[PDB]
């Protein structure tokens, strides 16, 4: 369950760059968070995943009842996969709102000039 | 849906005497629910239990009010086994020991008897 090296293929200049060949450090890192946690008592306390799950749904779908549509922010990572990026949409849906984006997200221009962002 | 809004025992109670009712019409015997005879005590007050030990009962464990009001967490907590032997162990055992092999018992629920008179 551990890595221990990275190889760039060999496919256009086989090159990696500092972020690609030695930031996968972070997979092995002792300090990764492994369980949920819960505020119990005012401070963060280990828990089970459908607890954690259960309080972040009763959690939100309380801030949308007392405060009304797009109360609920929805930031993304820009290194989650399509899917994870699909899901989070729908649940910001299923939320009630549009709030949805992320803080690395740069200010769109090609979209207004050629259509899309791309 | 027959008895109107009760508690979930009663419909418990109601989907039980139905499962009865319903094995009993699928042989072709359809046989309503019998009340059988019990011989009760009703002349018991507390002088007849003054020489019993008092014990205290198990202890409910409560969630603080300010915390529980801010979330959906379960607002009392299962008691422990050691707990659960002691607060058993203050039953009085008031049903008849002989209870499942009295011939009485079983005789006088064979003729519908009435004993008041
Ligand atoms: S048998 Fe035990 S639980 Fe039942 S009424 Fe008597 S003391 Fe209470």
């Amino acid at each position: 369950n551990l890595i221990f090296d990275v190889s760039p293929v060999q496919s256009n200049e086989g090159m990696l760059c500092a972020f690609g060949r030695f930031g996968i450090k972070y997979v092995n890192d002792k300090d990764r968070i492994l369980a949920p946690l819960i505020k119990v008592n005012g401070e963060l306390s280990k828990t089970t995943f459908d607890q954690a799950l259960i309080e972040t749904a009763k959690k939100l779908q309380a801030i949308r009842a007392s405060y009304g549509k797009d109360s609920i922010a929805i930031i993304a990572s820009q290194r989650l996969t399509n899917e994870e990026a699909l899901l989070l949409t729908k649940l910001a849906q299923k939320l009630d709102t549009t709030v949805i984006g992320s803080f690395d997200l740069r200010e769109s221009v090609l979209d207004r000039i050629f259509g899309l962002n791309a | 849906a027959v008895t109107g809004p009760k508690i979930a025992i009663e419909a418990i109670a109601q989907g039980k005497n139905a499962a009865r009712v319903i094995d009993s019409y699928l042989r072709g015997k359809l046989e309503p629910i019998k009340e059988p005879y019990y011989v009760k005590q009703e002349d018991l007050t507390p002088e007849d239990f003054k020489d019993r030990e008092r014990k205290p009962r198990v202890p409910l464990k409560v969630a603080n009010a300010e915390e529980r009001k801010n979330n959906f967490r379960e607002i009392t907590s299962t008691m422990t086994e050691k707990e659960a032997i002691a607060e058993a162990s203050r039953c009085l055992e008031c049903g008849c020991m002989d209870y499942f092999e009295c011939q009485l018992y079983k005789y006088v629920n064979q003729y519908d008897v009435d004993p008041q008179r």
